[PDB]
């Protein structure tokens, strides 16, 4: 996986 | 004074870590995130379908309504989510925000609804990009920050092992040496740093600039530096089935590094194996395109080498290796  | 230890847990292949935290009584794991400022969670505001599979919060039991209150949430991977808003009481490794801004989902997006490991998110980026309107918001750290013992909270995340989140102390046993701090550019609402060089393997090259993200589960650099670094992998190649560059598991990789005020930050090449790619028998890269964006995401692959400090006196970040 993710991007956060 | 306050101050607490937090203990985070990997997922499979460490993709992301939660840890517990209780809201208005109620415990749910949410994923800490340095790279924004929301801190929302599943709520029985959601379809009862989508409450499945997760520790929920009841804003009725104990909340405190903003009356027209609203938030809204897009991160990079294209996952959203947004609500209305309640005040509680939230407590991190025993220390409480009383009247801390809870953001309850009332819609999340697909991937939100896939993923079971967490409960929502709970960012740690600067208060000024919290998404709350009319009014933003402070974080669960600005709320409490004047109480710790010192302004500042830092973390440990280990490969498939637990890891802490330190609040208003430093824990000296979990590196080794001292700390290296640099300045951080608050002005975008992200812990943000500036490199001035690196090392891929053989090769080396300029600066740039990046943020520490405990919320990205990646390395992602410019495409000019994965290029590097992939050219120096035997067989590595692309594979959109994975998401970027796979080489075959036994692959030797080499160490990336960069230079931070003086401290060279090294990621050993055995955590830039991420894990299997899950599409045969190759693994999935550490390191993988930032898609242009003009500045890097120093994820988790990175975290997992040091002891990193968020310190709001400055700001500044410190670094040193993890024990
Ligand atoms: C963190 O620091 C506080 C303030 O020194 C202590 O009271 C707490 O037990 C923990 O060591």
């Amino acid at each position: 996986x993710v991007v956060x | 004074a306050a101050s607490g230890v937090a203990t985070n847990t990997p997922t499979a292949n460490d993709e992301e870590y939660i840890t517990p935290v209780t809201i208005g009584g109620t415990t749910l794991n949410l994923n800490f995130d340095t790279g924004s400022a929301d801190l929302w969670v599943f709520s029985t505001e959601l379809p009862a379908s989508q409450q499945s599979g997760h520790s929920v919060y009841n804003p009725s039991a104990t909340g405190k309504e903003l009356s027209g209150y609203t938030w809204s949430i897009s991160y990079g991977d294209g996952s959203s989510a947004s609500g209305n808003v309640f005040t509680d009481s939230v407590t991190v490794g025993g220390v409480t925000a009383h009247g801390q801004a809870v953001q309850a989902a009332q819609q999340i997006s697909a991937q939100f609804q896939q993923d079971t490991n967490n409960d929502g998110l709970l960012g740690l980026a600067f208060s000024s990009i919290n998404t709350v309107q009319p009014q933003s918001q402070t974080t669960f750290f600005d709320t409490v920050k004047s109480s710790l013992a010192q302004p500042l909270f830092a973390v440990a995340l280990k490969h498939q092992q637990p890891g802490v989140y330190d609040f208003g102390f430093i824990d000296s046993s979990k590196y080794t040496g001292s700390l290296t701090y640099t300045g951080v550019d608050n002005s975008q609402g992200f812990w943000s740093f500036n490199v001035d060089s690196y090392t891929a393997g053989s090769q080396s090259g300029d600066g740039f600039s990046g943020i520490a993200d405990t919320g990205t589960t990646l390395l992602l650099l410019d495409d000019s530096v994965v290029s590097q670094y992939y050219s120096q992998v035997s067989g590595a190649q692309q594979d959109s089935n994975a998401g970027g560059y796979v080489f075959d598991c036994s692959t030797n990789l080499p160490d990336f590094s960069v230079s931070i005020s003086g401290y060279t930050a090294t990621v050993p090449g055995s955590l830039i194996n991420y894990g299997p790619s899950g599409d045969g028998s190759t693994c999935l890269g550490g390191i993988q395109s930032n898609s242009g964006i003009g500045f890097s995401i120093f994820g988790d692959i990175f975290l997992k080498s040091q002891y990193v400090v968020f310190d709001s006196d400055g700001p500044q970040l410190g670094f040193a290796p993890q024990a």
